[PDB]
């Protein structure tokens, strides 16, 4: 044999494996905490809302 | 007018008899006297007001995104303009006059009342941060969810500590 062997396969080794249910699959994920308005307030001043 | 706010009420103030109206607006603005003869003007002053207002057009203007949202170079948005009315209805309870049995006799009747300013202060030439801070902070009180309740002036009161004056009946 003088081609290549599966010991030269590297990069489909090391990548883990998930089993799919569908051929469509989806996932949530969370990019910002809230937008960066100033958390400084005064005395007995109600702070303004924020949403992530 | 200076500055401009338009701040929305829910149910509980809406049913006010001072606030008649879904939608509140708050402004500042400078007056000016001047003599007859030119514009030679006298005195300068401003005014913190807070009116029920009524939806009476429309108008173009800019569109401004905020951090979640992106815009295009030109885009605009439609807003209301507003405007003061003068009277707005309200309904209480009656009676019928020309009733004729005992399912009729209890009715709501509408009557329209006047309108007044929710707010109306006066500030001299100078002290203009006086008029910026009062405008803030009702603008805030109103942002709060609640009605406007706070309208206490330090510069015009009675002298406290003067008991000699302040014996006299008030309740």
């Amino acid at each position: 044999n003088l081609s290549f062997t599966d010991q030269h396969i590297k990069f489909w080794k090391k990548i883990p494996k998930q089993k799919a249910y569908s051929t469509v699959e989806q996932y949530g994920q969370l990019l910002d905490y809230g937008r960066s308005q100033g958390a400084f307030v005064g005395e007995g001043v109600l702070p303004d809302t924020n949403d992530s | 007018m200076l500055f401009k706010y338009i701040h929305d009420v829910n149910a509980k103030v809406e049913e006010g008899r001072r606030y008649l109206s879904d939608v509140v607006r708050v402004a500042l603005d400078k007056e000016e006297t001047t003599d007859p003869d030119t514009q030679e003007v006298t005195s300068t002053s401003y005014r913190v007001t807070a009116y029920p207002v009524v939806q009476v057009g429309e108008e173009e203007v800019p569109y401004i995104p905020v951090h979640p949202k992106t815009a295009e170079p030109g885009q605009k948005v439609t807003v209301p303009t507003y405007d003061v009315p003068e009277k707005l209805p309200v309904l209480v309870r009656g009676r019928n006059p020309e009733a004729t049995g005992d399912y009729d006799d209890h009715i709501w009747v509408t009557e329209e009342v006047e309108v007044r300013p929710l707010v109306d202060e006066v500030f001299k030439e100078d002290e203009f941060e006086k008029a910026r801070l009062y405008y803030e902070n009702v603008a805030a009180q109103l942002a709060e969810g609640d009605d406007i309740r706070h309208y206490y002036r330090k510069d015009l009161d009675r002298e406290a500590g003067h008991y000699s004056v302040s014996r006299y009946p008030s309740f």
